[PDB]
């Protein structure tokens, strides 16, 4: 589970490049399961990310 | 009425975009891969 912005949203998926898929975050190419995801304007602010 | 040009003898890292650069909302590729885009030479090259 983690917070990322809604344009690096695309980048948790296989085979993606980006700062959230080669300096952040990755997975592997056989990746079995699901994803998630939903705003949270409200809750999540400041600059503490 | 689009424009259109051509980019030659030049070394092009995509790493550059990082830095200051706004994000992209769309980024899509058809006839490669976007992993295998630092790993190569292309013959031509056209930007519209
Ligand atoms: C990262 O972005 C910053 C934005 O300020 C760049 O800062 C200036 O960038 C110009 C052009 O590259 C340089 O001539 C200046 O010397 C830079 N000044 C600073 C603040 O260092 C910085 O160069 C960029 N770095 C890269 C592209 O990795």
């Amino acid at each position: 589970y983690f917070v990322v912005k809604g344009d690096d949203v695309r980048q948790i998926a296989p085979a993606q490049t980006g700062v959230i898929a080669d300096y952040n975050y990755k997975l592997p190419d056989d990746f079995t399961g699901c994803v998630l995801a939903w705003n949270t304007k409200s809750i999540d602010k400041g600059q503490g990310f | 009425a689009w424009g259109r040009m051509r980019i030659s003898d030049c070394v092009a890292d995509y790493s550059v975009l990082y830095n200051s650069t706004s994000s992209f909302s769309t980024f899509k590729c058809y006839g490669v891969s976007p992993t295998k885009l630092n790993d190569l030479c292309f013959s031509s090259v056209y930007a519209d």
